[PDB]
């Protein structure tokens, strides 16, 4: 099950 | 910053003249991902060459496998031609049945 | 030991606003799923048969996640242009590795999260899953931003929960494929090299998994230095190939022996040049 990244960008 | 592909050319099964086989061209250790690969019989581009999906390994560098049906013979030559930005010209690597 | 990993890549395209996004999942180093934004219908696809056991909801939920990942990498890619004062046009790459390791005690050994820009380390979540290691000045900007926002708590929660759970599931579901071996088929060849000297090459073919050891020996002693070892390569059918060669005096080949070690071998093979 893949990860959804935290909504803070690089 | 750019990385030069490493290239191995080799058959799936041990080669026997006259026996249908699979030729592999395995390209690793490259960046960026964009690359052009041709497989050649007697210096002529082979039409149906299957290209694996692109991946990358733990050191971030990309890899891909090209393959085609081929029947090895005594006189026919086979090669992989690889065009990548880390190189001034396309690198051609001959299949050697001993490798 | 066991592992799950997702390897993601977004590539910036000259003349287009959307990046090429590709995501590949692995269980124990074997690709099991895949998403490519270039496909005709962009969705996650099974890449190992034991994944057909998942119903349409799974693929729907996974596909939805990827469209979120597409946008995240798109924006981040745009941000990195600023940090490095990089020109318009150009192609640029952003990559992500994430996942977990399980121990022999099937317990979470470690979680992973790493990013690279232009094929080089950018930022990484440290083993504690609390701190960040920035590789350069621009990554310090991202490290500080992410400390100030509690980014790490989100990733930590994924790595210790969802990742572990599904890894157990996949290991159960794909048990008979994942835990299989194919032991090497091995032989020795003999070739000309130079005046009074020959190469002995020890082949190992058709083997799985990829991990293997080939060694050569003369007079009871290893030849670590003195031997050529190719990089392990896929045969194309799920199996792998490797060889190891030594340059040998002509007439003294029988004195040399090759040993092959692999999980599918209870006792290691002993091979010799047979004229």
């Amino acid at each position: 099950s893949s990860l959804e990244n935290f909504r803070a960008y690089v | 910053i750019q990385k030069t592909p490493q290239i191995q050319v080799y058959s799936r099964h041990p080669p026997e003249n006259g026996k249908p086989n699979i030729l592999n061209c395995y390209v690793t250790q490259f960046h960026p991902p964009h690359i052009e690969i041709q497989m050649l019989k007697n210096g002529k581009k082979i039409p149906k060459v299957e290209m694996s999906d692109m991946s990358f390994s733990k050191d971030w560098s990309f890899y891909i496998l090209a393959h085609t049906e081929f029947t090895p013979t005594e006189t026919d030559t086979y090669a992989c031609r690889v065009k990548h930005d880390s190189m001034a010209e396309p690198k051609t690597v001959y299949w050697d049945r001993d490798m | 030991p066991h592992s799950m990993r997702y390897f993601e890549t977004a590539v910036s395209r000259p003349g287009l606003e959307e990046p090429r996004y590709i995501s590949v999942g692995y269980v124990d180093n074997k690709e099991f799923v895949r998403f490519d934004s270039d496909a005709e219908n962009p969705r996650y696809e099974p890449r190992a048969p034991w994944m057909e056991q998942e119903g349409p909801e799974y693929w729907e939920r996974e596909t939805q996640k990827a469209k979120g990942q597409e946008q995240w990498f798109r924006v981040s890619l745009r941000n990195l242009l600023g940090y490095y004062n990089q020109s318009a046009g150009g192609s640029h790459t952003l990559q992500q590795m994430s996942g977990c390791d399980l121990g022999s005690d099937w317990r979470l050994l470690r979680g992973y999260l790493q990013f690279a820009y232009e094929g080089r380390d950018y930022i990484a979540l440290n083993e504690d899953l609390k701190t960040w290691t920035a590789a350069d000045m621009a990554a310090q900007i991202t490290r500080r931003k992410w400390e100030q926002s509690g980014a790490a708590e989100h990733y930590k929660a994924y790595l210790e929960g969802e990742c572990v759970e599904w890894l157990h599931r996949y290991l159960k579901n794909g048990n008979a494929t994942l835990l299989r071996t194919d032991s090497p088929k091995a032989h020795v060849t003999h070739h000309p090299r130079s005046k009074g000297e020959v190469t002995l090459r020890c082949w190992a073919l058709g083997f799985y998994p990829a991990d293997i050891t080939l060694t050569w020996q003369l007079n009871g002693e290893e030849l670590t230095q003195d031997m050529e070892l190719v990089e392990t390569r896929p045969a194309g059918d799920g199996t792998f190939q490797k060889w190891a060669s030594v340059v040998v005096p002509l007439g003294k080949e029988q004195n040399y022996t090759c040993r092959v070690y692999h999980e599918g071998l209870p006792e290691p093979l002993t091979l010799r040049w047979e004229p």
